[PDB]
């Protein structure tokens, strides 16, 4: 699937991005998205012999941060990105009827299939 | 005779025989340039024409 | 404490150039520790002219 | 269900922010209030299964194994130690949180949903289990078991992903019921028999069968004690806990397509039961037990019968049990004499008066004394081979009784006749390895009781 | 530590703290001869700091508690039993030179950023090149197998050729005798067990191949036995030196760049100490390995980043 | 002239008895060992064996078991009071039923 | 076609193959490097001739400027091989064996 | 050196590969590969040992000519449609010669003599900045021109290059020529599912890029050429085996693991295809390339080879090393498991 | 105390600390601040 | 070449037979030139009298597997009367592996080479039975 308006320029988040729900406050990605970064300055202490859990606690703060901010404006994109996708199948499928016949449906009194018993 | 010889030989074997001629067949490769060179020049010529890729 | 470790050996088997041995690959020589060989110092004389008596 | 998840996180940075004297009390004491928790799930009942989400889901097949599994870490945390506390704090540490996150994966595998989570926890399952093994496997080729094992298992394991992912987009969505009120048979072209092929056989290398069973055997004679049950119990009853299910899927060509799988199990159990009679290393022959208590199960999963599959999970579960607790006892002899082989630590009905009365119970469960499990296991896949075939029970019988001369030998092998007096190190029997026996067989005993529990779906 | 491009940015050069002071000069002597006598004489003469004996603990000594850390960790050198028995089959002639190789190599190292940072120049005391001199006088006793020779050849070839070779050498020779006289005045035990001939083919090695090989790489100058104290001589030597050749005339700058961001995380240095070879005599498996570096976390002043170390201090540690 | 080692000599085999002759069963420490008895038998026995006995021994009818006893009964007892046979073959109504033709 | 186009494509395949198989000395390597360069040059300046592809002309010289600075480069490392040993060939350089 | 210098060439290396992402004329591109080959000649020769001197005259050679092979590729298309926008291609024997043109470019099967030779005798900053760069700046042009190649092409060289970094790679143990072989056994992965849906492509060399720098910066925190070497890191500190085992594993593609899902995303969007045979064949040689980091694992962290002593005396330096930025790379690239819908976050 | 001739660090630098952190809660309150926006735009035009 | 490989597949099998074989024999000679034409470039033979030596022996032996996997699938389809299975091509690829470890003259590699040419001529018989395409659809 390609852009669908790279015309259009790069435009990381389209105005057209502000008709979406945003992901709320602790939305439980971005709360894996800070665990992850809890664990990365956590490592960040273990590299280097600079003791765990301690010693430390400017960098916590700061990897936490940095890593919600980040993974806040990919949800936000991703939710775009899959709203589009949505718009743009309905689209194609109301713009031509020829193609995507009803199935009549065929209830189950009169379609046969037939047995082949396991003994 | 059955299980630890013949299976071993039948479904490990094989693959670490396989394996292990074929790494000593590709990578025991010394390195000169003309040599691969006329690799490349080989593998246009059987790309172009005999097996071709533009057709 | 009975939990076998390997020897050295062992990790000769993991030394050498290359891994697997053939009837080729004798001469495959170890690389240099540093990545640096010690190479030839192939300047024998500087420039030695024989200005004669022309 | 995240009731249960999250509670055996939250026991992993317990492990870490524990220390020296202080581990193992939380850990053991927290792993057996989880075991209580996930008893109180079996509400399980009538109509179909009970949804523990959007996402997860329990059949009454996974309700026994995921009880089976939150019943075995804390036996399995207690019977890892005396041959590692001796090592470091920091690697004791990480091997506690190492099974730990084991068993995270574990319920992730029983409770799935969907085929392709089903089978990320699956491999999410197989990763612990080498580092274990590899990191103390305790003699001089752990390093052959371990690349012997994750070879065959994703190798083995890899196609399977394939055939999935082709169904999942030839048939909507993989909820087991959507898999489930939606498939529609599919007749005998080829590619549906590769596509059978694919499936079976990554199952089928997971239980073992009987052509790729040397998978096992270095896989548990150079193991620790942790992952050798773990890798027999939870892991050999998964991968036929796995075939269960995806078995719904394509039963007018199993027919055709099964022969073959069959009868290879069958002579590989008799193949199996004999090769079982004359090896030492005693810790072995438990491994190929194994295999052929598993080859029945291949045969009664391939016969498509409710009974087959009532005889099938009965017959998984106390399998599973008699295999953990006989590994536990090994496992104490070695720590008596380092040895591991057979005919040399003999003697023992004087001394460790006691220790032989587990011996002999768990004997006769693997003989199949008949108020236990494993004969309700046995009998019904029997019973419904016998409806399968006339002429099946040659070799039923005949695997009963080599079994039954095995597991004796096993018996009155290392434990009977005379001591070798040469021994005098032994020490009369700990406290803990009568704890580990008493938490192995007081619930098999119970389920002999009232065993309406653990049957199938099929009930 | 306030280095890479950006020191090298805000400060213009470092070639600023140079020179006719700021200078390697290096007694090189034999044993019990050519010592810290006259290194202290000309280091206090001329302006000059000093640097003590590389000893076997030196490593322990340049690291928070300057005391000697126990021999279980630092050796297992014990040159009071090289001096009584250089024949063990347990391996302590090779052992003892790997080890003060890597302590003449710190120390050097120690001694070069001094050098480049701030100045002013120091004096050493039997450098490397003189160790592979001892070294090579050892094998001419035979006390080694040829092959760990041939291991000391390969560390020697790996390790020198990316340093810059001291300033000026002063060569003190005393003969044999004398020596032996001083050895004798000393009084201890495991030194008077030393024997003569050894000392004789160390004096041969070090005047046969180590004088041809500096050849102006380090100017020397060769003094008598008791040509020493004698300091108005020496120092009245160097203040007319006319330094001619070697590399320190070809730097300009970025050379020496190089060896600030070289010297500096000594770690970087010893990259190549364990090379290996595995030298039965030598190595270490796995189990004394594993309990030693456990016991080595044990010790109250040594675990997990003296920087940030707790149990001496430091209440900074953002609570 | 050569060894190829340098370590311990190998095991050292601890008797953990002969420091402890009441000793459970992990190591010398005395008192968490006692801790790791009481609490392996108090929090694995004395709430976790006898609990779940009761609470396994009975719960409601696991999968519809009474519930199909008794429904049985009274549709068999109503299937002998009004005289029609029990156990009507072909569940599914043949008027509901439309069987493809040749 | 234009018919002379038609050589120089075959041109570039004598260059081309000049270029892979050498045998001795690494500047002849080199400088039928150039030669194709060269001829590049050429049939793109014919055809932007021809077609009167007026405003950008500038292919021709650049191509040029560019794939000449890449000979210098060339003539560098050439230069480097040479001063560490004696000679240049395509052998003396065997070791590195891959 | 310099560093203002280095910062000069880093200068022009990311405005080489910019141009190569952002222009649109065809001059332009071809600029855009001779600066990246210019400029990434004197980061190789950072020391002056002659063994960069023939890893850069090889580097030199092979890069250069596959530069002017595209240029004959870009005057064919003159020689037909003659007009300079990155689009589809006006000849099949063109695009023939301009896809054989990256594939010399990138490191591909009949094409990849060049790598183990040239990552063997450079530093570890060279080898890392190669990769990163030499492996980003095609993929650019190959997603653009995607719409008019011949398919037996890009599926050729993209079988070859998996089993041919599979099969060459059980036999080396200078870690530069495993982590080369690595690096074409991936390049075949991302060459191949090109004409599919190139998101997957994209999120692939992310995904690898990510992977290779915390590899090379877990090299480059202790110097090692050897897996030996690997052991004596084992010794002096423990929490870089570990590190090397999730890095190992994540290269090798384990399900509860983040390098997994580039396989399991192109499995996928092949496998909505008929094409299923390909995809078994390439998750097959997937499982070879994981044999060299497996028996690589086992000589780092798991069994431990003896040691030597001066290990005893390093132990009294703790470590000064700066790295670049590990924990954070090395977090982003193995955890990220349930972020797989971070997918559609790139088209 | 305790360490001989040179600690490389170990008394805590003050510009570097209090100027992450600053920069820490600048980046909280600025995605809060926009987040904020974010909903009362989403609420208002639906 | 699709040329010569849509000529050996455009045969009914069907028996129009010995032009199977001549077809096989091709196929069998183009593979052995390839596959020799990588050796020679990547051996440096000297002398080039071992050089032709060397591509004869390739050529040769590839054109025999192609002959004799061609004879008898020929002989297996007149014979079997019935020209749908695999089977017969599976008798066709244990015979060309047999053949092949005859002219390398060891038979442990002749019965390897049974083995998987056996499965692979099988999975191509059939794969062209069912129908699975070249490469690609490359559509969606
Ligand atoms: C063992 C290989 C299992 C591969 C996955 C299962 C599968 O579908 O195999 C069929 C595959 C290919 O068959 P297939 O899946 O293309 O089946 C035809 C499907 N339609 C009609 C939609 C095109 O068989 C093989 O690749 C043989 C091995
Ligand atoms: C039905 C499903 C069947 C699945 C079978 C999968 C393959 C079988 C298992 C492969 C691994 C076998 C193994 O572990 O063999 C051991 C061998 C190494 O043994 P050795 O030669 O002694 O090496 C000592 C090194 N110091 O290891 C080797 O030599 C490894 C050789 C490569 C094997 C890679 C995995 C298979 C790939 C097949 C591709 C075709």
């Amino acid at each position: 699937m390609t852009g669908r308006q790279a015309r259009a320029p790069l435009q990381f988040l389209p105005d057209e991005a502000r008709s979406l729900p945003p992901p709320k406050l602790t939305d439980p990605r971005l709360a894996y998205i800070g665990f992850l970064g809890y664990c990365s300055g956590l490592i960040d202490n273990a590299i280097r012999r600079r003791p765990v859990l301690s010693a430390g606690l400017h960098r916590q703060f700061l990897y936490i941060t940095s890593f919600v901010f980040v993974g806040y404006y990919l949800l936000k994109r991703q939710d775009y990105m899959y709203a589009v996708r949505d718009h743009d199948m309905f689209s194609y499928i109301k713009s031509h009827p020829e193609d995507f016949p009803e199935k009549d449906k065929k209830t189950y009194r009169e379609v046969f299939e037939e047995f082949h018993p396991v003994r | 005779l059955l299980d630890l010889i013949w299976l071993e030989t039948i479904l490990p074997k094989t693959i670490s025989l396989a394996q292990m001629k074929m790494s000593t067949t590709i990578t025991s490769q010394k390195g000169l340039i003309k040599l691969y060179f006329l690799s490349f020049l080989i593998t246009i010529l059987i790309s172009t024409t005999l097996l071709n890729f533009h057709e | 404490a009975r939990q076998w470790q390997p020897d050295v050996e062992w990790a000769e088997q993991y030394g050498g150039a290359v891994m697997y041995p053939t009837k080729e690959t004798a001469h495959w020589k170890p690389p240099p520790w540093n990545d640096v060989d010690p190479p030839k110092d192939t300047l024998v004389s500087n420039l030695t002219l024989n200005f004669g008596p022309q | 269900m995240l009731k249960y998840i999250i509670p055996t996180m939250m026991l992993m940075p317990l492990t870490w922010l524990s220390k020296n004297s202080m581990i193992w009390i939380n850990t053991t004491l927290h792993s057996l209030l989880i075991s209580l928790t996930s008893l109180l799930l079996l509400n399980q009942f009538g109509d179909n299964s009970l949804n523990f989400s959007l996402t997860f889901f329990s059949d009454s097949l996974s309700t026994p194994l995921l009880i089976l599994t939150m019943w075995l870490l804390p036996l399995m945390l207690m019977a890892s130690q005396h041959h590692l506390s001796k090592e470091n704090l920091a690697r004791k540490k990480l091997f506690i949180s190492m099974l730990i996150l084991l068993q995270l994966f574990l319920i992730m595998t029983f409770t799935a949903t969907e085929l392709i989570f089903f089978y990320i926890m699956f491999e999410a399952t197989l990763v612990p289990t080498l580092i274990i093994i590899t990191r103390w496997g305790n003699q001089t080729e752990r390093l052959n078991a371990g690349l012997y094992f994750l070879f065959y298992t994703l190798a083995g394991s890899l196609p399977l992903l394939v055939a999935l992912i082709y169904i999942q987009n030839t048939m909507g969505s993989l909820n087991f019921l959507i898999l489930q009120y939606w498939v529609q048979p599919m007749p005998n072209s080829w590619s549906n028999t590769f596509m059978w092929l694919a499936c079976m056989m990554a199952f089928m290398v997971k239980m073992p069968l009987y052509g790729l069973h040397l998978w096992l055997p270095k896989a548990h004679v150079e193991a620790p004690i942790a992952g050798s049950m773990v890798l027999a119990a939870i892991l050999l009853k998964l991968g036929g806990y796995g075939m269960m299910r995806i078995t719904l899927l394509l039963n007018p060509i199993t027919d055709f397509m099964a022969y073959p799988f069959i009868m290879l199990s069958l002579w590989g159990m008799i193949m199996t039961s004999s090769i079982c009679l004359r090896q030492t290393d005693l810790k072995s022959l438990i491994a190929y037990s194994s295999v052929s208590h598993m080859a029945l199960v291949i045969v009664a999963i391939l016969i498509q019968t409710p009974w087959s599959y009532m005889g099938a999970t009965a017959l998984m579960i106390a399998h599973g049990l008699t295999s953990s607790m006989l590994f536990c006892l090994a496992n104490s002899n070695y720590e008596r004499v380092h040895s591991r082989t057979m005919i040399l630590a003999r003697g023992l009905q004087t001394l460790l008066p006691l220790m032989a009365a587990w011996w002999l119970l768990a004997s006769l469960t693997n003989l199949a004394l008949p108020p236990s499990i494993n004969l309700i296991g046995e009998l019904f896949v029997v019973m419904s081979t016998f409806s399968w075939s006339n002429i099946t029970i040659i070799l039923m019988g005949l695997n009963m009784v080599i079994t039954a001369l095995y597991s004796l030998y096993m018996l009155i092998t290392t434990q009977r006749g005379k001591h070798t007096h040469h021994i005098n190190n032994i020490l009369p029997s700990f406290t803990r390895e009568n704890a580990l026996m008493s938490l192995h067989m007081l619930p098999l005993l119970l389920l002999s009781l009232n065993p309406k529990i653990i049957l199938g779906p099929l009930y | 530590l306030q280095y890479g491009p950006l020191a090298y940015i805000l400060g213009e050069k470092t070639t600023k703290k140079m020179t006719e002071n700021s200078k390697l000069i290096t007694v090189d002597g034999n044993i019990c001869s050519g010592k810290s006598k006259l290194a202290k004489e000309v280091a206090e003469k001329l302006g000059l700091k000093h640097f003590p004996e590389a000893g076997i603990h030196y490593a322990d000594s340049t690291t928070g508690d300057g005391k000697p850390l126990p021999v279980r960790f630092s050796g297992n050198c014990s040159l009071e039993k090289f001096y009584d028995d250089p024949k063990s089959n347990d391996g302590n002639s090779y052992r003892l030179q790997a080890w003060l190789y890597a302590s003449r190599l710190l120390q050097y190292a120690d001694a070069l950023e001094h050098l480049l940072s701030t100045g002013q120049g120091v004096v050493l005391e039997r450098s490397i090149y003189s160790d592979f001199v001892f070294l090579e006088a050892m094998y001419r006793q035979g006390f080694i197998r040829k092959q760990c020779v041939d291991h000391y050849n390969q560390v020697k070839k790996v390790t020198v050729c990316e340093y810059l070779p001291p300033h000026v050498v002063i060569y003190v020779d005393v003969p044999v005798s004398e020596v032996q006289s001083r050895i004798q005045k000393k009084g201890n035990p495991h030194e008077m067990k030393i024997t003569s001939a050894y000392l004789q083919d160390i004096e041969n090695v070090y005047k046969g191949t180590f004088l041809p090989e500096m050849s102006e790489k380090c100017e020397v100058l060769q003094y008598s036995a008791w040509e020493a104290e004698d300091a108005e001589k020496v120092v009245e030597d160097i203040q007319y030196l006319k330094y001619d050749k070697g590399p320190w005339l070809d730097q300009d700058d970025r050379k020496l760049h190089n060896l600030r961001m070289l010297v500096q995380d000594k770690l970087e240095v010893l990259n190549y100490t364990s090379i290996p070879v595995f030298l039965p005599e030598v190595t270490i498996g796995a189990h004394q390995s594993d309990r030693v570096f456990q016991e080595f976390t044990e010790l109250p002043g040594r675990k997990y980043r003296a920087g940030y170390n707790e149990d001496v201090g430091d209440k900074w540690i953002w609570l | 002239p050569t060894l190829r080692w340098q370590e311990d000599p190998e095991p050292e085999d601890e008797n953990l008895y002969e420091k402890n002759p009441d000793s459970h069963g992990y190591d010398k420490d005395p008192a968490v060992d006692v801790w790791n008895m009481r609490v392996v038998f108090f929090f694995g026995f004395s709430i976790v064996l006898v609990l779940g006995s009761t609470f396994v021994a009975y719960l409601p009818d696991y999968r519809m078991q009474e519930w199909a006893r008794r429904e049985a009964e009274r549709l068999v007892k109503y299937r002998e009071a009004h005289g029609l046979p029990l156990m009507e073959s072909n569940c599914f109504d043949p008027s509901k039923i439309q069987l493809p033709e040749d | 076609m234009s018919l002379v186009y038609m050589n120089i494509m075959m041109a570039f395949t004598v260059s081309l193959t000049g270029l892979l198989m050498y045998r001795s000395h690494l500047m002849s390597s080199l400088l039928c490097l150039e030669g194709m360069m060269l001829s590049l040059f050429i049939l793109a300046t014919l055809m932007i001739l021809n077609s009167h592809f007026t405003l950008a002309s500038m292919m021709p010289i650049i191509l040029l400027v560019f794939a000449a600075c890449e000979a210098a480069l060339g003539l560098s490392l050439l230069v480097m091989v040479s001063n560490t040993y004696g000679t240049d060939y395509v052998q003396n350089l065997n070791l590195l064996q891959c | 050196m310099n560093p203002i210098i280095l910062i000069i060439i880093l200068m022009t290396v990311m405005l080489g590969t910019i141009i190569v992402m952002i222009s649109t004329h065809w001059l332009l591109i071809w600029i855009g590969f001779e600066m990246n080959m210019l400029a990434i000649i004197p980061i190789m020769m950072k020391k002056h040992n002659p063994r960069a001197t023939e890893a850069s005259t090889k580097y030199f050679l092979t890069q250069s000519t596959a530069s002017m092979l595209l240029m004959m590729a870009i005057i064919i298309n003159l020689m037909f449609s003659g007009q300079w926008t990155v689009m589809k291609l006006f000849n099949p024997m063109a695009s023939m010669l301009m896809t054989m043109a990256l594939a010399m470019k990138l490191g591909m099967a009949p094409f990849h003599f060049w790598v183990p030779e040239v990552t063997q005798g450079i530093p570890l900053s060279s080898g890392l900045i190669l990769l990163t760069w030499q492996k980003l700046a095609p993929m650019s042009v190959l997603y653009q021109i995607l719409p008019s190649i011949n398919l037996d092409l890009i599926l050729t060289l993209s079988i070859l290059s998996i089993t041919i970094g599979g099969w060459g790679g059980l036999n080396q143990t200078q870690l530069r020529k495993i982590m080369a072989y690595s690096s074409i056994a991936h390049m075949g992965w991302m060459t191949a599912v090109l004409l599919y849906n190139p998101t997957m492509t994209l999120l692939n060399l992310i995904i690898y890029i990510i992977m290779t720098s915390t590899m090379f910066t877990l090299f480059m925190a202790n110097s090692t050429t050897t897996t030996l070497s690997l052991s004596h890191t084992w010794n002096k500190a423990p929490i870089m085996t570990i590190l090397v085992l999730i890095t190992l594993l994540s290269m090798g593609g384990l399900p509860p693991l983040s390098g997994f899902m580039p396989k399991w995303m192109i499995i996928q969007e092949m496998t909505k295809n008929d094409s299923i045979i390909l995809p078994t064949l390439m998750a097959i040689t997937a499982l070879l390339n994981l044999y060299f980091y497996m028996r690589l694992t086992y000589s780092t962290a798991l069994t431990m080879f003896p040691s030597t002593n001066n290990m005893k005396m390093k132990w009294q330096f703790p470590t000064t090393k700066r790295m670049t930025l590990l924990p954070t790379m090395t977090v982003l690239s193995t955890m990220l498991l349930p972020l797989t819908p971070i997918l559609s976050i790139l088209e | 105390k305790f360490y001989i001739q040179e600690p490389p660090h170990g008394s805590p630098n003050w510009l570097k600390v209090g100027l992450t952190l600053g920069t820490s809660a600048f980046l909280w309150i600025y995605l809060i601040k926009q987040h904020n926006e974010d909903v009362l735009e989403y609420k208002r035009r639906n | 070449a699709k040329t010569l490989l849509h000529q050996y597949w455009d045969i009914p099998e069907g028996t129009e037979c010995h032009r199977k074989t001549y077809a096989a024999t091709s196929i069998g000679g183009a593979s052995g030139l390839v596959v020799s034409a990588y050796s020679v470039a990547l051996k440096t033979p000297t002398s080039f009298l071992e050089g032709v030596a060397r591509t004869g022996r390739y050529t040769f032996t590839a054109a025999a597997i192609g002959a004799i996997f061609g004879l008898t699938s020929c002989i297996s389809a007149q014979v079997r009367e019935k020209p749908d299975d695999p089977l017969n091509y599976l008798i066709g690829g244990c015979a060309g592996g047999l053949t092949l470890g005859a002219r390398t003259r060891s038979y442990g590699i002749g019965a390897a080479a049974c083995a998987y040419m056996g499965l692979t001529a099988a999975l191509v018989k059939m794969g062209q039975l069912e129908g699975w395409k070249v490469f690609a659809e490359p559509k969606v």
